[PDB]
RNA sequence: CCGCACAAGCGGUGGAGCAUGUGGUUUAAUUCGAUGCAACGCGAAGAACCUUACCUGGUCUUGACAUCCACGGAAGUUUUCAGAGAUGAGAAUGUGCCUUCGGGAACCGUGAGACAGGUGCUGCAUGGCUGUCGUCAGCUCGUGUUGUGAAAUGUUGGGUUAAGUCCCGCAACGAGCGCAACCCUUAUCCUUUGUUGCCAGCGGUCCGGCCGGGAACUCAAAGGAGACUGCCAGUGAUAAACUGGAGGAAGGUGGGGAUGACGUCAAGUCAUCAUGGCCCUUACGACCAGGGCUACACACGUGCUACAAUGGCGCAUACAAAGAGAAGCGACCUCGCGAGAGCAAGCGGACCUCAUAAAGUGCGUCGUAGUCCGGAUUGGAGUCUGCAACUCGACUCCAUGAAGUCGGAAUCGCUAGUAAUCGUGGAUCAGAAUGCCACGGUGAAUACGUUCCCGG
């Protein structure tokens, strides 16, 4: 009866633009939205040795910061599941719908 | 008391008294005197042949002192006498379980040279 | 300005016999009291026939140069320059003040630039500790260009207090021909003043008489 | 001293990625692979398109690329041919659906990217780098750059030591996170060997974040 | 009533409720004197109400997590703090020049590369 | 030791090789790469030679041996002393 | 590294791919208790008849570009450094660097 | 400290005892961060002294210390050609300081099967104005003046 | 004038044992590079096979890898023999698809040479990358001025700052690269949203946040808000600045990062790659097996563990953060002394799991000893990974218990949440951490200062 909806991305924007056009589709159909509720997002590091053959004195760190986002409607009717499955977004965010 | 060993005990705990005997360490210390039902810090004194008579009994299960240096030295023996690789090891003295002899091997190599 | 005018106020007065400079010779009445005192009769006659060439200059529309460093007269001179329009230098004469003048314009581009985006806005943009300190870099260059950022390009007179002190801005000037008006003390070299007036220059009153007479005859000369 | 590669520190503050897809660890290698091997042919065959950027976003079931150049009609021919054949190739060297886009640019003096080419080519050509790079900046400023930078290292002049160099122009922030700085690199063949080119253009600095 | 302090520390957190009427705490439903081990914890947790000595007069169920004991513990005495003040707020001067109102902020320094700790060089041998 | 519940360990073609020797009465000194087989009991009273790395060398097997793998009986480095 | 270790390796895995279930259920046997112990032994006789390229343990990471096995990324797959030629210019979405 | 001179951070008094000479203290014989089995033997060394050697153990630290806290101290140092052991005098804390350690060392000097024995006679023999730490404090005087 | 430069501090190194590197030595081979600072737990974030370039041997010659040409076969699947395998030798089954039927595509096999191939040489031919001075405070420019000019000024003086930081002086003025700041993160608050997170007040509850229920809080993460010498006083040109005070979660660039100007060092790397040039090509290319890369009279760095009663040991018992996870983490349960095994839930994960932190604390215990210290070494027996643990894995069990009782000359590290200690995680990785990169627990001492040391 939930139709839960776990977002991922990696700019907290986009993450953000998605969770805000989801819910506005729900409030198009009218559904029983729990707003965006932000997840812990994910830190990746990676130290690696940029400095070629023996040098090792020289190091670099990056991250993968993966944003996560949460959403759900205890009320689904039609016009949330169509609709819902109508929705496009940036290539960057990545979807997980749960019934 | 006597323990049927050359080594004598000392008048410290039981557990550590028994692990003195060679071939007895804390493990076998301990489970003799489990078999024999005996407290712990009581020391060789103060305890009767009653108790020293079943020690030496649950021990002479086990082998100990000079029988245990026999049987430890013709397995290193016949090891040699194999001319197995470790026999080999043996006979030079050097460590048999895969260590650096270029450097810091002096617990079993011993002193220093030129 | 009538003789008893600048008497009154105190023209006459000088710097110390000890201290003077060879050309004033001409100029100077006597000595009192080891005091060097300036002669009216020459002060009088110049000021005004130098007076003429101001008005005549600001009656083609001509653009004024008040100059003046004293920390004593600094704003009497750039209220002058703001009751006839005109423009100013109150504090220190920079070197190139007049001969690098493209590196002016672009300070002067910069202190307009300043002010106008923070008009604009963006300031919240900046940091707030960001933008109080864009406001003191504002604040700086209109310490260093209050009087000259509406000048637009070279002056076309100048009006100089203590023609030695601004001995700088006068060597300018004459390397662009930009004619010197200029108080000129008994310590001072006449040289460079092509219209010169040999009178006190640190006595305020005789200083704010300077201006005032000055000023009321620019104005009289832009009204036409 | 070893300065910092002046595009990868501004990533996120001013400078969008090159590539949007998202994924997960199980298909991540492979796929930014298959990015790789795809931005590889297509600049093989750009090669004279002047290609500036190619972005490439991965829908779950298509792959998108879309191509900043500044000769659109040379990449189109005739009704989009080459640019559907190139669709075709890059669909299957990536095994998904592709979309051909392309984002032509307008002041090709103006990227680093095609100015840096330029430079190689006209090395190539065996033109005197110095007036070659001079060229450059003049039309870089010219056109209405904040600031410019280009540098070129190896063998100059076919000579037989490598006495690198420099040229600048203009402001170059390089520690002011708040500006752009397109700085794009190549490289040029003689047949003395190989030369380095880098090129930094500062546009200005960006107020807003990365809106 | 029911007054709400929050104190941070090193690595913990602290949620203190306290009621007007007795002196008696609880942490985790534990009781301070048997919660910590050592001494000096439950001194530096009495120290605020040790301090402006109405002790006997409102009883506190606290709440902890994170850090070791000291974190704890200064936790605690933070979020104290901030109820006292929340509930008075006369005694803001007071807290204050006693040096409760810090938020003390020294935590860990992160592990910096080429060093084996955070700060700590490795012992090259410069001959 | 590796295990027990796989027990020992030996290539098969020394099987071949080990029991067409044992059925044809002795033979030569066979010759094998595989320092890592198993000494079996059956393979007693003969001989093999194993490549040490740059040549095989013979080692005659008797029981006590079984246990051991053939490695140990050729000692892939050479020394005598600095 | 030389073309022949990157074809070296690529056949490493497609052989030790096609051979992947029969090492499976040979292995199950093997470690299968209750097995005839004779099955069990014939069993690992059988397997190691197999090509030894079959065993994961020969497939080494190797850069799919440089063709080099040291500082590789389980997750990007790559070397050491062409991870900070993808990352500089901004193909490795959502990279950059790290400085908590 | 080549530009401004820095010291150590201001402390917070023990509450065991309401003194902060003893939180210094006890920070001087605190082993590796570990407080309390440090603070333990402190507090078992003084508790013996409060009825050994009369009341008022936070006391008998001092009539001590006193016997201890050196007046004179030898900084060497070439401001007049090459290293010299002046003697010269110290602010209050510094001798505070070296009499605290002069205390703990000569503590670590005789083991006596625990450490609060060790502690707790030789503070008592410091009371007494004999023993190693007063001796340690009576020979620095010694050299110093010779 | 600066700097953990010294001083003042603490804790080491140098002594032992071991780990680890390097050199020497040996080797059939111990592959290559890296060489004072700024090489020596370095390339390598992980050599049993593999890897691997080394040796020994067995082998192949348009070739392992690529295009092109032919010519023939679907592709494959299944299996046998010989060999150590490479490999040959076979024996079966399949012989599939588009085709406008001519063919193609698809692969594979033979030939054909073009050719492919090289971890071959040259980092003094290069690119690219990096170290180093050094996050050192500098670097210069337009213009102006002075000079016939080479130039100089700015940029110097007084100050002051972490700083070419800033004021003042100043024929300079300005700019630009630097510095600073914009970025990350941490310290306060507010706003938004509250499940898998949370529980103040709520009713039931087996009393477990568990659960109808609460949205406050803790958190979670997006947004914001905050610190500016802003305020006070005192100093100093009154200036800059400085000292103190207030207030404040925070105070004087809050904390930590990232960030490296010019240029130096034919620095390092032609074995990541790229690449000039040269050199090999039935071989310096290619394949397989085994061996080696792990060798020991040695020397040297780097580390680890220790020499003990602030201790060791038994029992009991509390508090973390940060992570990772699907040919994966793997619970629970059962078996096993244990390493583990079996069984098998759960979880692509605020949920499931790895996983119960250790020091701490409580009690007992040990009595100063080569000890209930220390644990190397050797025996024995197991386990697990993996084709495979002989050379040469990790681990468990039993037994064995060296040297070591604080280590010369000398030397190193650090100004606080640091040092020092205590554990946790990750990378690499089938397996293989005292190394590396992280996270937390606890948590010091000293700084009169700039005489010297050393560098700037
Ligand atoms: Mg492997
Ligand atoms: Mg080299
Ligand atoms: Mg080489
Ligand atoms: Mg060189
Ligand atoms: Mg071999
Ligand atoms: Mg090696
Ligand atoms: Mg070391
Ligand atoms: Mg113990
Ligand atoms: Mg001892
Ligand atoms: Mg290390
Ligand atoms: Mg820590
Ligand atoms: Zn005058």
């Amino acid at each position: 009866q939930r139709i839960r909806i776990r977002l991922k991305a990696f700019d907290h924007r986009l993450i953000d633009q998605a969770t805000a056009e989801i819910v506005e589709t729900a409030k198009r159909t009218g559904a029983q939205v729990r707003g965006p509720i932000p997840l812990p997002t994910r830190k990746e590091r990676f130290t690696v040795l940029i400095s070629p053959h023996v040098n090792k004195d020289a190091r670099d760190q990056y991250e993968i910061r993966t944003h996560l986002r949460l959403v759900d409607i205890v009320e689904p009717t039609e016009k949330t599941v169509d609709a819902l499955m109508r929705l496009d977004l940036a290539a960057g965010v990545d979807v997980q719908i749960s019934l | 008391a006597r323990i049927a060993g050359i080594n004598i005990p000392d008048h410290k705990h039981a557990v550590i008294a028994l692990t003195s005997i060679y071939g007895v360490g804390k493990t076998r210390s301990k489970a003799i005197l489990a078999a024999a039902g005996i407290a712990e810090d009581v020391k060789i004194s103060e305890l009767s042949e009653g108790q020293i008579d079943t020690l030496r009994d649950e021990v002479a299960k086990f082998v100990v002192e000079g029988d245990l240096r026999r049987e430890i030295s013709m397995s290193i023996k016949r090891l040699m006498d194999l001319g197995c690789y470790r026999g080999l090891r043996h006979r030079r003295g050097l460590p048999v379980r895969g260590q650096r002899t270029k450097t810091n091997a002096r617990t079993r190599k011993g002193p220093r040279k030129p | 300005v009538s003789m008893r005018d600048m008497l009154k106020a105190g023209v006459h007065f000088g710097h110390q016999t000890r201290y003077w400079n060879p050309k004033m010779k001409p100029f100077i009445f006597g000595a009192r009291n080891k005091v060097h005192i300036i002669n009216l009769e020459k002060t009088v006659p110049m000021f005004n026939e130098a007076l003429a060439e101001l008005n005549k200059i600001a009656s083609r529309k001509g653009k004024i140069l008040f100059v003046g460093t004293k920390r004593a007269a600094s704003e009497a001179v750039k209220d002058a320059a703001l009751s006839c329009d005109q423009f100013f230098v109150n504090h220190r004469w920079l070197g190139g003040m007049l001969t690098n003048w493209k590196t002016v314009r672009q300070s002067i581009k910069r202190l307009k630039d300043l002010e106008t985006q923070s008009q604009d806005g963006t300031f919240d943009k900046l940091t707030k500790k960001e933008a109080l300190m864009r406001t003191r870099e504002l604040e700086k260059l209109e310490n260093s260009l209050g009087g000259i950022k509406d000048m637009g390009g070279l002056p076309d007179a100048l009006f100089v207090i203590d023609a030695d002190h601004e001995h700088i801005a006068i060597k300018e000037a004459n390397n662009l021909g930009i004619p010197v008006f200029a108080i000129v003390d008994t310590n001072s070299d006449p040289d460079g003043v092509d219209f010169v007036i040999p009178g006190n220059d640190d006595a305020i009153r005789a200083v704010t008489l300077y201006l005032g007479a000055v000023a009321a005859t620019v104005r009289e000369g832009r009204s036409q | 001293g070893q300065k910092v590669h002046p595009n990868g520190i501004r990533l996120g503050i001013v400078k969008p990625w090159n590539s949007t897809w998202f994924a997960n660890t199980k298909e991540f290698a492979d796929n930014l692979d298959s990015d790789f091997k795809v931005r590889q042919y297509l600049t093989k065959e750009l090669a004279k398109a002047s290609v500036s950027r190619i972005v490439i976003e991965r829908p779950a079931k298509s792959i998108r690329v879309t191509i900043h150049t500044a000769r659109p009609g040379i990449v189109i021919g005739k009704k989009g041919e080459d640019v559907e054949k190139l669709r075709k190739v890059v669909a299957d060297i990536a095994g998904v659906p592709a979309q051909i886009n392309i984002a032509e640019v307008r002041k090709p003096e103006l990227d680093a990217k095609l100015v840096a080419d330029s430079i190689t080519s006209q090395l190539e050509r065996r033109v005197m780098f110095r007036r070659a790079m001079k060229r450059a900046v003049q039309n870089a400023m010219r056109l209405g750059a904040k600031g410019i930078k280009v540098e070129v290292s190896g063998r100059l002049g076919g000579a037989e030591i490598a006495r690198t160099e420099w040229y600048r122009e203009g402001r170059v922030p390089l520690h002011t996170l708040r500006a752009d700085i397109d700085y794009n690199t190549s490289e040029a063949h003689t047949t003395y060997g190989v030369i380095g080119v880098k090129v930094w253009i500062f546009k200005g600095e960006i107020l807003g974040g990365m809106a | 009533n029911q007054y709400y302090g929050t104190g941070r520390r090193k690595s913990s957190a602290a949620r203190v409720f306290i009621k007007p009427g007795n002196g008696k705490i609880v942490i985790n439903q534990r009781s301070l004197e048997q919660y910590f081990g050592r001494e000096t914890a439950r001194m530096v947790v009495r120290q605020p109400l040790e301090l402006v000595d109405m002790v006997e007069k409102l009883d506190l169920y606290i709440t902890v997590k994170g850090g070791g004991i000291s974190g704890q513990a200064g936790a605690i005495r933070h979020g104290i703090t901030r109820a006292l003040m929340e509930y008075d707020e006369s005694l803001r001067s007071e807290l204050r020049k006693a040096g409760f109102v810090t938020r003390d902020a020294r935590q860990v320094e992160r592990k910096k590369v080429g060093l084996r700790k955070a700060r700590r060089r490795p012992q090259f041998s410069k001959r | 030791p590796r295990s027990l519940k796989k027990g020992p360990f030996i290539d098969l073609h020394l099987l071949k090789k080990v029991e067409k020797a044992v059925e044809s009465g002795d033979k030569k000194p066979l010759r094998t790469w595989s320092r890592r087989s198993t000494i079996f009991p059956n393979m007693i009273g003969l001989t093999i030679a194993v490549h040490n790395g740059r040549q095989h060398v013979p080692v005659f097997v008797t029981d006590e041996m079984v246990g051991h793998k053939l490695g140990e009986f050729a000692p892939t480095r050479t020394y005598r002393g600095h | 590294a030389k073309q022949s270790m990157k074809a070296r390796e690529v056949k490493r895995v497609a052989l030790a791919d096609k051979y992947f279930a029969k090492r499976a259920e040979l292995k199950a046997i093997i470690s299968d208790v209750n097995a005839s112990d004779e099955d069990r032994w014939n069993a690992v006789l059988k397997l190691q008849t197999l090509p030894r390229d079959s065993s994961p343990s020969r497939q080494r990471n190797r850069c799919r570009q440089t063709g080099r096995p040291h500082g590789f990324l389980r997750k990007f797959g790559l070397s050491r450094i062409k991870v900070r030629e993808a990352a500089m210019r901004g193909e490795i979405p959502g990279l950059k660097k790290a400085s908590w | 400290p080549r530009r401004r001179v820095i010291g150590q951070r201001k402390i917070l008094p023990d509450p065991k005892f309401g003194s902060e000479l003893l939180a210094k203290f006890v920070n001087i014989l605190m082993v590796d961060g570990k407080k309390s089995t440090a603070e333990s033997i402190v507090y078992s060394a003084l508790e013996t002294l409060a009825q050994r050697s009369g009341k008022s153990e936070l006391e008998a630290f001092e009539v001590a210390l006193e016997n201890v806290r050196p007046t004179v101290e030898v900084k060497s140092r070439r401001v007049g050609g090459s290293t010299y052991q002046v003697p010269v005098e110290v602010r209050p804390v510094r001798r505070n300081a070296l009499a605290m350690r002069w205390i703990v060392e000569a503590a670590r000097k005789r083991g006596d099967k625990s450490m609060a024995l060790r502690l707790a006679n030789e503070l008592s023999d410091a009371a007494e104005n004999k023993g190693t730490a007063v001796k340690k404090r009576e020979d620095v005087h010694r050299m110093a003046e010779a």
